[PDB]
């Protein structure tokens, strides 16, 4: 009945099923934008050298 | 106009009889009612990879 | 096994050699029991190099408790002729003799299969590189922004 | 271990040269000993290169102190056979005797094994060069304007 929870139940709705690839789309967006060398999860544990 | 907790502007009425969005796509399509676009970096990006590592 | 304790060890030793034993007239005194122990205890801690050496079972007698001899030694069963055909090829040169081919020869046998499995145990191929991806293949890395192995 | 102190890998090595024991007869002046103790503290003193050579944890005996027999050595219980088997060797030639093969095998053996540890410890990967960069893949240094090693 409530507004605001039909627009977030619909809202959430889309945004769960275009999860793949919207995550997709941003890594190409990171990859081809900013580096190529996407390792945000482990990079501060040894200084290696890395080129592009 | 919504936020996470409330509705700022509830249903104000905009010009048009369709949704002022236009979306562009590369390769599109649905594999299993699961809607997926791709453009010309993703399939490079594991040989690319590779390349970089090999070089460093 | 009847080899339960490092005396036990100590008299097969000298009994290989032809030292002493429970058929001969004349068996050596016990201080040479005690110098043979103080052999096998100290070839058995050159051995186990604390923790990164051969490892055996062997149970290391402590100061508080007086008799050295008399305690289990604690190793397998598959040990104990390795053991002390080393301690009788070790303890040759105390009484001017050496040790016949036949006992280094098993000696040499002997130690190299106790540390057989270890080694089998200690064969392992390090992880993936820091700066190696995981591959587009594998999905459910991919999905959770793991692109890169962790490593270490 | 029951080999505690100086004196006692002194006897350790006499035994194993077959000189003197606490079974024989006839054992070796006091004189004797102290001479072993003397070549001993020299050759502990040559390996320990002043911290650049064979690391054992031998404690170095002052001149105040007037007995070098009867201090505790400090080592290990591993270096303990390594350690008589090489004072055997070194001093059979003052008896005009000469060590059987099994004694310089075993001496051998365990200078290897007392140096593998600190050999292992030492092979250390030198940094990288101060002419080398970076890399853009390491983000956070090239944010920092770290964009070469600082060597050294």
């Amino acid at each position: 009945e409530n507004r605001l929870e039909s627009i977030l139940s619909r809202f959430d709705a889309d945004w769960t099923a275009s999860d793949e690839a919207r995550r997709e789309a941003k890594n190409d967006l990171f990859f081809s934008r900013v580096s190529q060398w996407d390792d945000w999860l482990s990079q501060y544990t040894t200084l290696q050298y890395r080129g592009q | 106009i919504i936020t996470c907790t409330a509705v700022l502007k509830d249903k104000q009425l905009i010009a048009g009889e369709h949704i002022p969005i236009v979306p562009v796509f590369g390769e599109w399509g649905f594999v299993e009612d699961k809607e997926v676009y791709e453009g010309v970096v993703r399939l490079t990006k594991d040989g690319q990879r590779l390349r970089n590592m090999i070089m460093s | 096994m009847q080899i339960k304790t490092k005396g036990d060890l100590v008299r097969a030793a000298l009994r290989k050699l032809g030292v002493a034993s429970d058929a001969t007239l004349t068996d050596v005194e016990p201080q040479s029991m005690q110098d043979a122990v103080d052999d096998l205890e100290a070839m058995m801690a050159e051995w186990y190099q604390d923790g990164k050496g051969i490892i055996t079972g062997y149970v290391f007698s402590d100061d508080e408790n007086p008799p050295a001899e008399g305690d289990d030694h604690g190793l397998r069963s598959s040990a104990v002729s390795a053991v002390f055909h080393n301690l009788a090829c070790r303890i040759a040169p105390d009484y001017a003799l050496e040790a016949t081919a036949k006992i280094i020869a098993t000696a040499k046998y002997g130690k190299e299969l106790l540390y057989k499995q270890t080694a089998i145990s200690r064969a392992k191929r390090a992880p993936y590189p820091s700066r190696m991806p995981t591959g587009s293949g594998n999905s459910f890395a991919n999905l959770n922004e793991w692109h890169y192995f962790p490593g270490e």
